[PDB]
């Protein structure tokens, strides 16, 4: 413990956040936040459970070096620097916060589980510093580029549902994957997941592939770009505006001009031991 | 609890018309009052003779085109209809009946009928499907228009009807399950033989259009609801409406798009009777019409025989998959309605034993019915009404035998949920939360600990107690709330098991919100389980050595 208090101090003065202090108070069974705590008591803390507690700062968290379990979903945090030197951290859960500065975890080499769904996160390149991660929940954010996931090869469970990924090539080698969740993205081609022979649970529903605008024509023909794990086109389930599929082409008849056309696809897949349904909608803008 | 009305005899049909409910019952026609289902008026269609018979209602059709009135057809005098004219803002009952080669004023079969009604071009037209065997004409699929004289119907040409060859009249029959008009066509849903002299049975959908009394684009197509590969071949009920935004995106439908929610059952061997095994899927009309407008087909067999306007048929069934992923695999669903709240599509269903229940319908996966109870022991009828509008929260009229009940579209409170998870699985518009030891509404909370997001785990045993050193035995962890609530659903995504110092590899594909399965090895250890929200304990598992 580099960080530490030298003399008995009131909780209200260690932990600035009105709420977080009150969390400590309850944790160490104290009576009031005004009550004193010694560094001794601070070291006996292994886990903090404080979901939806209106926490806006975890200031004072640094004096808890033995803490290994953090449950902090449903708070207003946006700064995790107070966490950087808690060497013994393993599980850390921060959904529904606004922490986008994941570069603070660079030295949590014991961190195994990291949940950060619903934070507004675009850049996750900070993750390059935690190869040992076994479980990662990056669901519901603004992530487009997952190049960095190339290095987290110890993950047995990855979740990226509900973002903006269209390119999953960086996932090809993560063979140690068993649980993969990819719904609500822009995935067009599952050639990347070919080798994941360890999977047990996979999800791929409700994709949202969008195409670059095209001059509308009275007898439009849009090529099928959706591709299965082996590379084969996936026959469309339903086509908008009375369209047809004369493989590998999608065809429309547009006697009048319309902003766009589209087709839903549905393709049961199986990877390793996992049974999923690759499904979604391709959208074709027109001008 | 909720408004309900009991009649003297079975209820066959229900229509709603400007705040007044109309019941078609055996020997009576009731006029309840929408607000509280209170009986305001009635008419004894009575026991008619000809050697006493009962007058089972076969149709109700209101029409205010000419004058405000209600047409009704019974099953006694060769399916003859009668006018009921209202006296102003509201007894004066007429009748329709006039060289006997045909009989138009004979509309309805006592073997089962379905009646559509649409004023196409200055005249009211009745589109009717009749089941039948041997006896002197009623048509099986007819379109007889009513004259502005209002005293009788009239067929136009030979094409005004399509029937069954006398040689196959009794041999193989056709039950008309439901009928509806949409996209400028008319649709009939049937259960009939797969092929002439075939032992199994079908569900088909019929389409045609009308010109004077056209029936000009006639076509039959088979419909199958299969499970992931078991087939549910007998349509039991079928309702038609719009999809909620969620459901739509998944099936590629637009908000105004019409959809066919059909409940199928797995039939008995070489029969048309149903077993207690049910399924459901949705048929988008345009999707259907998409196939009706392409080109593998024979010539309507029960019409022509094995050998201008062609009446045709497809020889391979369109098929969709169960939206309940086998949820109702061992129950007989006998009634379906469909309404939208939010982005959600909710179906209120009915068992062959009297169980109304409401269920979020999604292409992603089944949800747990937020309503689920016992209307009377009598099976629920597929005859239903759904009045729901903005600034309002709507209701469903449901018929069980002699009884009809008005059931709210917001379900029936939270009090009935067994645990934090089910309680929190309920659809937003039910407004439930967990309050430590009970599920209930917001402002009715004891301790300030109401939550719509948080559930904590709890263990209640493990199998087995001990386990050999290196042995990767399967641990079965029995308990509660092992799952996490993300988006609006629960799953074991973030769920973890710890065997003191080492992790415990869960197989998720085999685990539930109540049961955990995972391989263990490589004492007297404590098992810690986290669902993502918090943790729980079990200090029993030992790494023994035989």
């Amino acid at each position: 413990a580099m960080e530490t208090i030298t003399v008995p101090t009131p909780i209200k003065q260690i932990f600035s956040d009105d709420a977080f202090a009150e969390t400590i108070k309850d944790n160490l069974k104290k009576k009031s936040v005004t009550d004193a705590v010694t560094q001794n008591e601070l070291n006996s803390i292994d886990q903090i459970i404080a979901n939806n507690s209106d926490i806006k700062s975890v200031q004072g968290i640094q004096y808890l070096p033995n803490v290994t379990k953090l449950f902090l979903n449903g708070n207003k945090l946006t700064d995790i620097k107070p966490l950087a030197n808690l060497k013994n951290l393993g599980w850390l859960f921060l959904d529904e916060n606004k922490v986008k500065d994941l570069s603070s975890l660079k030295d949590l080499k014991k961190l195994k589980s990291l949940s950060l769904e619903h934070n507004g996160i675009s850049d996750i390149n900070g993750l390059v510093h935690l190869p040992q991660l076994e479980s990662l929940y990056l669901g519901n954010n603004k992530i487009t580029d997952i190049t960095v996931l190339s290095r987290l090869t110890k993950l047995d469970t990855l979740s990226l549902e509900d973002n903006q990924i269209s390119d999953i090539v960086p996932l090809a080698g993560l063979t140690k994957l068993q649980n993969l969740y990819l719904s609500k993205n822009h995935i067009s081609d599952l050639r990347a997941l070919a080798g994941l022979k360890n999977l047990d649970v996979l999800e791929l529903f409700s994709q949202e592939c969008l195409n670059k605008p095209i001059n509308h024509q009275s007898n439009l023909v849009v090529p099928n770009t959706v591709k299965n794990t082996d590379g084969s086109l996936v026959t469309p389930e339903i086509i908008s505006d009375d369209g047809d599929y004369e493989k590998p082409n999608v065809k429309w008849h547009l006697p009048e001009f319309t902003n766009e056309v589209s087709f839903i696809f549905y393709q049961p897949v199986t990877i390793g031991k996992a049974k999923a349904r690759f499904h979604g909608r391709v959208t074709q803008p027109l001008k | 609890q909720l408004p309900n009305f009991t009649a003297e005899t079975p209820i066959q049909n229900v229509i709603l018309h400007e705040h007044h409910i109309f019941l078609g019952a055996t020997n009576y026609i009731y006029v309840l009052n929408e607000e509280d289902l209170q009986k305001v008026a009635e008419y004894k269609t009575g026991p008619v003779l000809e050697v006493w018979k009962d007058n089972i209602n076969m149709a109700l059709v209101v029409d205010t085109y000419y004058d405000d009135q209600l047409i009704s057809c019974g099953s006694v005098n060769r399916g003859t209809c009668q006018r009921h004219v209202f006296p102003h803002n509201h007894s004066e009952v007429h009748c329709i009946f006039s060289e006997p080669s045909q009989c138009p004023d004979c509309v309805v079969s006592a073997l089962g009928a379905k009646v559509l009604s649409s004023v196409k071009d200055r005249f009211i037209n009745f589109f009717v499907g009749n089941t039948i065997n041997s006896s002197y004409p009623l048509h099986s699929i007819s379109v007889r228009r009513l004259k502005e004289t209002k005293d009788g119907f009239m067929f136009l040409t030979d094409q005004s009807y399509i029937d069954v060859l006398p040689e196959f009249r009794d041999s193989y029959p056709i039950k008309y399950v439901h009928a509806f008009e949409s996209n400028n066509f008319i649709y009939f849903l049937t259960v009939q033989r797969e092929t002439l002299d075939a032992q199994t049975f079908h569900t088909r959908i019929i389409r045609f259009c009308s010109i004077n009394s056209g029936l000009h684009s006639y076509m039959e197509m088979p419909l199958e609801c299969i499970l992931t590969k078991e087939v549910f071949n007998i349509l039991q009920a079928a309702y038609v409406s719009k999809p909620g935004a969620q459901l739509a995106r998944q099936i590629g439908a637009s908000l105004n798009d019409d959809i066919l929610f059909a409940v199928f059952a797995q039939s008995k061997p070489d029969s048309a009777e149903p077993m207690d095994r049910s399924a459901m899927c949705a048929f988008p009309i345009k999707y259907v019409n998409d196939f009706f407008n392409k080109i593998n087909v024979r010539c309507l067999q029960h019409f022509y025989g094995p050998n201008d306007e062609y009446r045709t048929e497809f020889t391979t069934a369109l098929q969709r998959v169960d939206l309940f992923m086998g949820q109702f695999s061992e129950v007989l669903l006998t009634s379906i309605s469909t309404f939208i709240k939010g982005d959600l599509t909710i179906a209120n269903l009915g068992t062959s034993e009297g169980r109304f229940m409401q269920v979020v319908v999604s292409r992603s996966g089944p949800s747990t019915p937020h309503v689920n109870f016992l209307l009377d022991s009598h099976p629920v009828s597929p005859e239903v009404i759904v009045e729901h509008t903005l600034n309002q929260n709507g209701y469903t009229l449901v018929i069980t035998g002699k009884k009809i009940t008005k059931i709210p579209l917001n379900g029936l409170g939270c009090r009935h949920f067994q645990s934090c998870s089910q309680c929190l699985s309920a659809p937003p518009f039910v407004q439930c939360g967990w309050c430590h030891d009970k599920c209930v509404r917001s402002e009715e909370c004891l301790s300030g600990t109401w939550t719509q997001q948080i559930c904590l785990p709890a263990i209640y045993k493990v199998f087995p107690n001990s386990a050999p050193l290196e042995g990767g035995t399967r641990l079965t962890i029995c308990g509660w709330d092992f799952g996490f609530r993300r988006n609006n659903k629960f799953d074991l995504k973030k769920t973890r098991v710890l065997l003191g110092n080492e992790s415990c590899t869960l197989t998720l594909s085999e685990s539930t919100m109540n049961t955990l399965k995972c391989t263990v090895g490589p004492f007297n250890m404590s098992i810690i389980i986290s669902n993502g929200h918090g943790t729980t304990q079990y200090s029993t598992f030992s790494y023994v050595d035989p």
